[PDB]
């Protein structure tokens, strides 16, 4: 019967791993470099698009940076496609939480719910795992600012500052390196470009290859303003730190 | 890979004869079925010291009248139990009476070959099954993970099964008393057991018609393997 | 290579080897046959005598669907059953919603389409028969024959089993000899005969032949067992021809 | 069940809840206490059908302590309130309805702000400074207008809900066997024994 | 390899079971043609009995799926019988929901959409049959509309199918290269299917009695196979001129 | 629905899924539990190979599962979620029902009892993940500590450590545990749950968590500065 | 409207001796004004030394007799042969009626 | 029967590779060149007429096709998987959007949509991959015209000017260097038939190519008056006689 | 070899594997004995136990009052397929007010036993029945096996060693069809067609098992001292 075809996808090595969630991260570190860092005023998202054309439509382009509600944000590294779906459950589940208690969805809770949804997927089902890791950078009343990452395992942790995709251990050293906790939302813009212009295999960092982002209480008075970067105000940026 | 209900050149399903062998790698447990009552008795086997050993629950009551001993894979043997005691209860709301051993046995060997492609699998553990009713009388069944059951006046299985069974074999007869098959079972256990038997790595049951199912004390198996050890040491 | 281990699987060739292999099991069957008469059909089978302790005339191989239709197979004989009880199924809905009873082609294409179906998954195993079925219809008589790959054709005469290119000419010689046509107490006799002919595949074991028929004239177009005195009539012409 | 008061003052809520339960023709108990503590700083009190009330409000007790549990965290009283309300409002449209009406107070520790809120069984939610279900309003709501102001001290709101159960007491024709009053402020809650 | 077992995905980027599907094709041996004149669509295929138990008038290829449609078939009877039933539900169906008869190209379409569903989904095979769908539609006129198991499909000036349809095809290039127009300037089907019959004996090189063809003919309003003696009929007017 | 039997016997009578969900169990980081005469405390091993983690955030080893009983595991922390919100349902759901919390036995039973179905249904495979689950029954004073493990097999320890480099930590724990005397104070089953912990640990700063619980629904976290003066206490009289 | 119920009339009458046990009724059949049959049997033997009547609506008291009958039968195949005491056939009637809670058996049953 | 897959026939191999997806990517390179073209008042989508038979009537199958009335899609790879998705695309269209808002979806939420349906397929259970990459050329009123390329992964990206299949890397270079931001519609279409004269062999005319744009509303192609708002489809497919009238000034 | 992971496919020689394995299971089995007259039909059993502490496993289920069965291979299989009968006799009798024809029994045993040979994910039956009966056309015994192939019979035995037992039947055929209106003869001809099958062990006490349907006679199992007589 159908047996015969059956990849098996839900399955202990004999190591104890699973495969298809390992092998997914293999398919991730491939991924255009994706970095959180997370300040005491603010939170930096900054991510590379892989090898673009100068014929791609930057402007109404987003392949790496996606909005979950006006408090949280995403990072993606990996199928552009498979985060897409997750995110689509993400907004769901911020809204439903809203509708529910009347209140924004802390963090946490959000990113557990999709964290639990990647889970299923290595556990029951028979189908692969989405090839997304996702950096979730949110402010809620409770912890505050927030940066947290989850992978195709389901699994997730808390970060002051971290990467994801292509050279994260290159990046995650570098960012180890000149990472403090008194730090500020321009200095963290900064360490950021840097460490994607020191980790990147491009030849130069541009403002054409990169999508940014800013969550910051930088907001008139007791509130929290999402900012995704245009390309020229990216490239502006880029001129500011002095990397072009 | 196969099906999981696949027949064997033998005439034997696969899946049915690799959960026998789970059993065999199983901690050993012994029944003894008297005219004053049936004996259960299991090795309890801590895997370490400081494994609380009065927790090893490899002895169930499923009823007053019907006591289970298990062996093997016995998390398997929760769900096992669950429906026996649901059976054994069941039974008796619609019946108004205790239901015979037999048909308590039976009811339980109807689960084990629900499995496919139901569960997903056979049962990897063997139920020594004994109580009393009024219509047959004491009784120790041996529920195996074909569907397949036995009666039986005793019965060894687990690791030292074949060696214990040996054993019964020329040990027992009919005009056993319930303190003779007691000291038997403490006895063969004892013989069969890796470390040394005592009350904490050994416990016994029993089941008579009067008092019903009763899981023995520490202090009461204590002073009956104290009672074998000056009776051997007699001769 | 592994197109042979999967049913519905188009070997490189175009070939479902599986029903090709489910044909074997046909072969390796008993004769069975079907002879078209004047106004009905004659069927007639081999059945195996495997031993004494046998009870004659009570495993009954040719089987009834609705009143008017006769089917006789060759090859796995529950299959065999299992696609009479469809036929059955097919037959009662057809006069439940209809009125009529069903048609011969109607009839023979309800099987064909469930025995096809049979083919087109991996889940399920092909039908290890051949099927010669028919009977008479309002447009008259007709003999259709089933193959496991949903195959069927209508036929003059038809053979399957063990001895069908043994019956295949026979049935050949009494299309050549009556172009006007066969009766039906003809095609009985004669029935019996190619059964009797198709035994020499057959030789170790000793059998019993089994006929039935529906014709017009003779059984009002109802399926009926030829049995008695009409069957022993037939054994014994049968028996004349051999020697 | 019958009558259930509620009253927000500076520092405090407090709730007014009838001890009777009738069935028919006998009183079967004078000491019922219709309220459930759904958290720490949060007590919702009830009435309604019998069954529904009892089996409403556990089943919400249950889910905001298991909320409790998972994110180790009270919600807030509005955030609970909507919860309810929701769980009302999806009732009403159900093959069975809860016909159940409730009350919470609760005390926002966030905001350092005692906040009474109404719902009935349609789903229908309001933030009072005062509230109450069934016709416990037409008796009381005229002294609690009369009476009420945002500052009273939670001695003066015992005080003022003395006067509403007097009232209820002499115009009401059912004996409802007094009220258990309980008190939800910064410190949690308690229940005042002498009333 | 089970890449080549199911339909998914080779590493070419092609799927083995619809290659084989195409192969199951030519497993009967016949050859089918089909051409349009101005008043009718015309399809003819080869006829072969060579058993003689056979009854012969139960041995077709061609189908009337509606009043107005008619399919032939290139494959096993089999699948040929399964996609026959299914066009002539989907036919009736139509006609029922929609309020007017199912049009030949549309038909086409929605049998090659279910053919492309057996390409994507694993559990269903795809039928080794080529249908080849004619029609006189009220809106386009004459109609040939071809279905294989890749379920494309396209319509047709006119179209051959078989293990000699290459001869056939450009047999029929040949003469639609002289007379320069999209089909047979012929008011009469009975000629339309002369020049049928004829052109096919031309390409394949061989000679047809009564009993070796099998025809049907699209009309306005009706869809028709012909008797073994009204081929006759048409083969005699062939070999008088 | 996805139907495969995945958790299946090999000739030798093993179920390889069971054993190398416990694999799985192996590699995870160590977590140990001790029960003292009035107390259970668990400790938790905290790897430092991720270092720039917010700990505020960053899920806790150990969860509470009601107000008295707690859970801690090793092994894949993605599947210990799913045992740790049936477990917290399951609790809340006893409650209402039974109108008293869950015993520490019947919550461990639950969850082993979950561990074990996913043993032998289809499409599913076994959680790779063992806990040790510890607290005080409701109106007890009588300290419980379990553990659990894929095959769904459970039981009741003196003490007992699970997760990476546990044979060393179990080695420890049997010459250090007195059966007959156990840690009679909170600071003394601390302090040998410390000591047990830096056997395998590497360094004792931010690399241990210590979670004492206590009867009558007492559960406390200690901080990174309490559980170091632990560790400065312990290798001072260890230089001798 | 169609209603299910009917009133067939009939009496029973069952009285337990020291050692023994009659189930009496009468062989009547009736509705409204009209006799059906003047001998129509209403208490039956149904094995185990137990007699049954399911007096009331005919139609629920033969189906009912019916199901009890068939529950003997499956009782000795479950059970190994063992007789089925009348306390036991007892309860196993309260499930029988019960399990139509709902839509009741129109009948007063003696055993 | 019953579906027994229930299980991904696309899995990730040790290499982190999803190999249907690979592999319908190379269907789809092996497929006809089409192309696309974004300009200031108007959007492109061209592709060659590859006819499998010159007895068949090429005009019947339609490669470029209508999704709304101000977008259209064109392909490269597998014919029948476009068909397919070209009818759940106009479905998606009325169903999750039209029927909601009562009005047409804008391109990149209808991209979004398609992409969806081609990402299940690449994770759902017992399905390959859809062996085809679409260039979704669109219009609406705050996003104005736009130009999407749509991939086997459901992966989605929006293009000034690209190609796909078979001739993509030498005509994805001769677009990079003629396209500019200052294109009008008339000149886009000059650069689409001299792109796409490059990738085809044999015969170069109306009959043998496809190519639609979307640019100025359509008033006559509407099919009633009345209604002001309602102006007509911007999306047009060109006739073989005006594909010809722009090759004479070719 | 290749062809017998399941009871799906079909061999390059047209064969079922795991239908003949599980043929193979009623071989290793128990021997069991059936015969019958025109009056009665009896079935002889040899039962088996696992060792001296052991009971002897019973072979014969009762089915209805006129009829029943005797089993050999997994007795679990023999329990399901004997609790169909026992339904489709209760199903004949509740609604028909008819007692199953022990031809018909037979027909729907077979159709029970072909789908699990031609779906995916089962299995075949392992087991072989031999159904006695007594119905409106009298004495009936019927061969089951798990192909589907039932077979309607003077006698038969299956299970280990069942061809002495067989081929003994088939010489006394003349002579036992002819025991009409005498049980106990009838009983003694099974209990020396199933003396040909043993080999080391004889019939004892709790060995050997009994049954018997007839005209005035219903489906009885004999067990214990009650087959001493025959002994
Ligand atoms: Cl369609």
């Amino acid at each position: 019967g159908s047996r015969r075809y059956d990849s098996r996808t839900t399955i202990f090595s004999p190591e104890g791993r699973l495969y298809q969630v390992e092998y997914a991260l293999e398919s991730i570190s491939h991924a255009g470099t994706a970095i959180g860092i997370m300040a005491s005023d603010g939170i930096v998202l900054a991510a590379e698009r892989k090898v673009t054309s100068t014929l791609l439509e930057q402007d109404t382009s987003t392949e790496k940076l996606y909005k979950l509600n006006d408090k949280i944000a995403v990072a993606v590294a990996g199928l552009t496609a498979d985060a897409e779906i997750l995110i689509n459950t993400a907004r769901i589940h911020a809204q439903n939480y809203l509708k529910t208690y009347n209140e924004d969805i802390p963090v946490e809770i959000l990113v557990r719910r999709l964290s639990d949804i990647k889970q299923g997927y290595t556990q029951h089902g028979g189908l692969r795992p989405f090839g997304v890791s996702f950096i979730y950078a949110g402010y809620d009343d409770r912890y505050g600012y927030q940066l947290y990452t989850s992978n195709p395992s389901g699994n997730y942790t808390g970060w002051k500052a971290i990467s994801v995709g292509a050279n994260t251990s290159a990046a995650q050293t570098l960012l180890q390196m000149d990472y403090k906790d008194d730090m500020k939302v321009d200095d963290a813009i900064e360490l950021a470009l840097k460490t994607l212009s020191k980790t990147t295999d491009s030849s130069a960092l541009t403002y054409d290859r990169l999508e940014f982002a800013t969550i910051r209480k930088g907001a008139n008075d007791g509130e929290v303003y999402q900012k995704i970067f245009k390309p020229q105000e990216i490239k502006d940026i880029l001129v500011k730190t002095g990397i072009t | 890979d196969r099906g999981v209900s696949t027949f064997s050149p033998e005439g034997r399903l696969f899946q049915v004869e690799y959960s026998l062998e789970a059993i065999k790698l199983g901690s050993t447990a012994i029944g003894i079925a008297t005219k004053e009552g049936v004996v259960l008795g299991v090795e309890k086997r801590a895997t370490s010291p400081l494994l609380e050993s009065d927790s090893i629950e490899k002895i169930v009551e499923i009823d007053r009248h019907i006591g289970c001993a298990m062996s093997g894979l016995t998390a398997d043997a929760r769900s096992m139990i669950e429906h026996a005691r649901t059976a054994a209860v069941t039974h008796n709301l619609y019946y108004d009476e205790d239901i015979n051993v037999e048909s308590l046995t039976q009811s339980v060997c109807d689960l084990a070959l629900r499995f496919g492609e139901l569960m997903s699998r056979p049962f990897g553990v063997a139920l020594l099954i004994a109580g009393h009713d009024a219509d047959d009388g004491y009784q120790l069944f041996h529920a195996e993970p074909s569907g397949t059951f036995y009666r039986y006046n005793a019965k060894a299985i687990g690791s030292g099964s074949e060696g214990a069974q040996a054993e019964l074999l020329n040990e027992w007869h009919s005009s056993l008393t319930l303190k003779e098959a007691e000291l038997l079972v403490l006895k063969i256990l004892k013989q069969v057991m890796e470390e040394k038997l005592d009350e904490n790595n050994a416990q016994l049951s029993c089941i008579t018609k009067q008092d019903g199912f009763k899981i023995y004390d520490n202090e009461k198996t204590a002073e009956l393997i104290k009672e074998l050890k000056e009776k051997e040491a007699a001769e | 290579t592994g197109y042979d281990l999967s049913n519905s699987v188009f070997s490189p060739d175009g070939r479902n080897f599986q029903v090709e292999y489910a044909v074997k099991a046909v072969e390796n069957g008993t004769t069975s046959i079907g002879i078209k008469c004047n106004d009905g059909v004659v069927f007639a089978v081999e059945k195996l005598i495997t031993s004494k302790l046998l009870v004659p005339q009570k495993n009954v191989k040719i089987q009834v669907v609705d009143r008017h239709i006769g089917c006789v197979y060759s090859g796995l004989i529950p299959d065999g059953r299992h696609l009479v009880n469809r036929g059955r199924e097919e037959a009662a809905s057809f006069k439940k919603l209809y009125k009529t009873p069903i048609p011969i082609p109607a009839f023979a294409d309800r099987l064909g389409q469930y025995v096809q179906a049979h083919t087109l998954y991996n889940s399920v195993r092909p039908f290890g028969v051949s099927t010669i079925f028919g009977g008479v219809d309002k447009n008259g008589a007709h003999l259709y024959m089933l193959e496991p790959s949903g195959s069927y054709w209508g036929y003059k005469g038809a053979a399957t089993g063990k001895g069908r290119q043994s019956a295949k000419a026979e049935l050949e010689k009494l299309v050549d000899h009556h172009p006007e046509g066969l009766s039906a107490r003809e095609a009985v006799k004669q029935a019996a005969k190619i059964i009797y002919l198709a035994h020499e595949d057959n030789k170790e074991k000793d059998f019993e032949l089994e006929i039935s028929w529906c014709s017009l004239s003779e059984t009002n177009g109802l399926h009926k067992f030829v049995k008695g005195d009409l069957l022993q009539e037939a054994i014994d012409f049968a028996q004349k021809e051999i020697n | 069940m019958d009558i259930i008061l509620g009253i927000r003052v500076q520092d405090s809520v407090i709730l007014a809840s009838s001890k009777a339960v009738t069935r028919g023709i006998s009183v079967l108990k004078d000491s019922d206490d219709k309220t459930r503590q759904l958290s720490p700083h949060t007590l919702m009190s009830f009435a309604g059908e019998a069954g529904d009330t009892v089996q409403f409000a556990e089943y919400i007790q249950a889910n905001i302590q298991l909320y409790s549990i998972r994110e180790d965290y009270e919600l807030s009283p509005q955030a609970v309130s909507s919860f309810v309300r929701q769980e009302l409002a999806k009732s009403i449209r159900s093959r069975r309805p809860y016909q159940v009406n409730v009350l919470i107070g609760g005390y926002d520790k966030k905001k350092n702000k005692p906040e009474l809120y109404q719902i009935d069984y349609l789903g229908t939610k309001v933030e009072l400074p005062y509230g109450a279900h069934g016709y416990s309003g037409f008796y009381t709501f005229s002294l609690l207008d009369h009476h009420y102001r945002p500052d009273m001290t939670t001695e003066e709101g015992l005080d003022l809900l003395k006067l509403c159960v007097q009232e209820l007491e002499k115009r009401m024709p059912m004996d409802f066997k007094g009220v258990i009053v309980k008190i939800v402020d910064k410190d949690g809650i308690r229940q005042v024994d002498d009333f | 390899g089970y890449d080549r077992h199911i339909t998914i995905f080779s590493p070419e980027g092609r799927l083995y079971q619809v290659e084989y599907a195409f192969k199951a094709t030519n497993q009967t041996n016949i050859n089918s043609l089909a051409v349009r004149g101005k008043d009718c669509t015309v399809v003819i295929s080869q006829k072969k009995v060579p058993d003689k138990l056979l009854d012969p008038t139960t041995v077709s290829y061609i189908f009337c799926i509606s009043r107005t449609i008619g399919m032939v078939v290139n494959g096993p009877i089999p699948d040929a019988r399964n996609a026959a039933l299914r066009a002539k539900a989907e036919a009736a169906e139509f006609r029922y929901k929609y309020g007017y008869d199912m049009p030949c190209d549309v038909l086409a379409k929605r049998m090659a959409n279910l053919s492309q569903i057996y390409t994507q989904r694993a559990y269903m095979r795809p039928l080794g049959v080529i249908l080849t769908f004619v029609s006189v539609d009220e809106e386009l006129g004459p109609s040939i509309y071809k279905t294989d198991p890749a379920g494309y499909y396209v319509g047709y000036k006119a179209t051959a199918t078989g293990p000699k349809q290459q001869e056939i095809t450009t047999n029929l290039e040949n003469h639609f290269k002289k007379s320069k127009i999209d089909h047979i300037n012929e008011e009469s089907w009975e000629k339309v299917v002369e020049f049928a019959i004829t052109h096919m004996i031309d390409a394949l090189g061989t000679e047809f009695s009564k009993n070796d063809l099998e025809v049907g003919v699209a009309t306005k309003d009706k869809f028709f196979t012909l008797s073994a003696e009204n081929i006759e009929e048409r083969l005699v007017a062939i070999a008088e001129q | 629905g996805y139907d495969r039997a995945l958790s299946i016997f090999s000739p030798d009578g093993h179920i390889f899924q069971v054993e190398y969900a416990l694999e799985a169990v192996k590699r995870g980081t160590c977590a140990v539990g001790v029960k003292g005469k009035n107390c259970v405390v668990l400790g938790c091993e905290r790897r430092s190979t991720l270092k720039l983690q917010d700990t505020r955030i960053t899920p806790s080893k150990v969860s509470k599962i009601d107000s008295h009983v707690v859970l801690s595991f090793s092994g894949l922390n993605a599947d210990s979620r799913i045992l740790i919100e049936k477990a917290r349902v399951e609790a809340q759901s006893h409650r209402l029902t039974l109108e008293d919390p869950v015993t520490v036995e019947y919550l461990t039973r639950y969850v082993a009892g979950v561990q074990q179905r996913y043993t032998q249904s289809g499409g599913v495979r076994p959680f790779g993940v063992s806990t040790l689950i510890a607290g005080f029954d409701p109106r007890d004073d009588e300290p419980k500590l379990y553990q659990t493990e894929p095959s769904g097999i459970y039981s009741s320890w003196s003490a007992q450590t699970i997760g990476r480099n546990s044979k060393t930590v179990r080695e420890f724990l049997e010459k250090n545990y007195d059966r007959k005397e156990p840690p009679a104070t909170v600071e003394e089953c601390v302090k040998l749950t410390v000591r047990s912990l830096l056997e395998v640990v590497q360094t004792g700063a931010k690399n241990i968590e210590i979670t004492v619980v206590k009867p009558d629904s007492d559960i406390v976290a200690l901080s990174s500065e309490e559980i170091n003066q632990y560790v400065t206490q312990i290798e001072q009289e260890k230089q001798e | 409207q169609f209603n299910p119920y009917g009133d067939n009339g009939g009496t029973i009458l069952g009285i337990a001796g020291e050692d023994f046990a009659v189930l009496a009724g009468d062989t009547r059949n009736i509705t409204d004004y009209s006799i059906n049959s003047r001998y129509e049997p209403k208490v039956f033997d149904c094995g185990d030394n137990i007699v049954m009547s399911a007096n009331g609506f005919a139609a629920d008291g033969d189906a009912l007799v019916k199901r009890f009958k068939n529950s003997v039968k499956w009782y000795h195949f479950d059970h190994n042969d063992k007789k089925l005491s009348i306390n036991s056939a007892a309860r196993n009637i309260q499930h029988l009626l019960y399990g139509k809670r709902f839509f009741p058996y129109y009948v007063h049953t003696i055993i | 029967m019953t579906d027994r897959y229930s299980f991904s026939l696309t899995t990730f191999s040790p290499s982190g590779k999803l190999g249907q997806i690979d592999y319908a990517l190379t269907a789809v390179k092996q497929g006809v060149t089409s192309l696309g073209i974004k300009a200031t008042n108007g959007v492109v989508i061209a592709t060659e007429k590859k006819s499998s038979s010159p007895l068949a009537m090429s005009e019947t199958l339609s490669k470029v096709s209508l999704l709304t009335p101000d977008i259209g899609a064109v392909y490269s790879g597998m014919g029948p998987d476009y068909r397919v998705l070209v009818d759940k695309s106009r479905k998606v269209a009325h169903t999750s959007y039209k029927r909601i808002y009562g009005e047409y979806p804008p391109t990149k939420l209808l991209v979004s949509e398609v992409a969806k349906i081609m990402q299940e397929a690449t994770q759902s259970g017992g399905v390959r991959p859809f062996g085809v990459s679409l260039l979704i050329a669109g219009h609406d009123e705050f996003n104005g015209f736009s130009l999407y390329q749509v991939d086997p992964s459901g992966s989605y990206f929006p293009w000034k000017a690209t190609a796909i299949g078979k001739g993509s890397v030498a005509a994805k270079t001769f677009l990079e260097k003629r396209w500019n931001d200052e294109l009008e519609l008339e000149d886009a279409i000059h650069i689409a038939l001299l792109t796409l004269k490059e990738s085809v062999e044999g015969e170069f005319n109306g009959d043998t190519i496809e190519l639609a744009i979307i640019g100025d509303e359509n008033p006559d192609l509407l099919g009633y008056t009345g209604i002001p708002t309602d102006k007509g489809p911007r999306f047009r497919k060109l006739t073989s006689q005006e594909i010809n009238d722009r090759l004479e000034a070719l | 070899n290749n062809y017998d992971g399941d009871t799906v496919t079909f061999s390059p020689t047209g064969r079922l594997f795991q239908v003949e394995y599980a043929l193979e299971a009623i071989k290793q089995g128990s021997v069991t004995v059936g015969l019958r007259s025109n009056t009665h039909a009896v079935l002889v059993a040899l039962k088996r136990n696992a060792d001296e502490l052991s009971s002897y496993q019973k072979k014969i289920i009762k089915c209805d009052e006129h009829m029943g069965l005797s089993l050999a291979g997994l007795a679990p299989d023999a329990r399901v397929l004997s609790n169909y009968l026992r339904q489709q006799c209760n199903y004949s009798s509740l609604v028909f007010n008819r007692k199953l024809a022990v031809e018909r029994a037979g027909h729907l045993l077979c159709d029970k036993a072909q789908k699990n040979t031609q779906s995916y994910g089962g299995r075949p039956y392992g087991v072989g029945l031999l159904i006695i009966g007594y119905d409106k056309s009298g004495a009936h015994l019927l061969e089951f096996q798990p192909s589907g192939n039932v077979t309607e019979l003077y006698g038969t035995a299956i299970g280990a060693r069942s061809q002495g037992a067989k081929t003994y039947l088939e010489r006394t055929l003349d002579t036992f069809i002819k025991i009409d209106g005498n049980p106990d003869e009838l009983i003694k001809a099974g209990v020396e067609a199933i003396s040909q099958s043993l080999r080391d062990e004889s019939l004892t006490v709790d060995n050997l098992s009994i049954a018997i349907v007839g005209k005035d006679t219903p489906f009885t199992i004999y067990d214990g001292e009650a087959v001493a007589k025959y002994i």
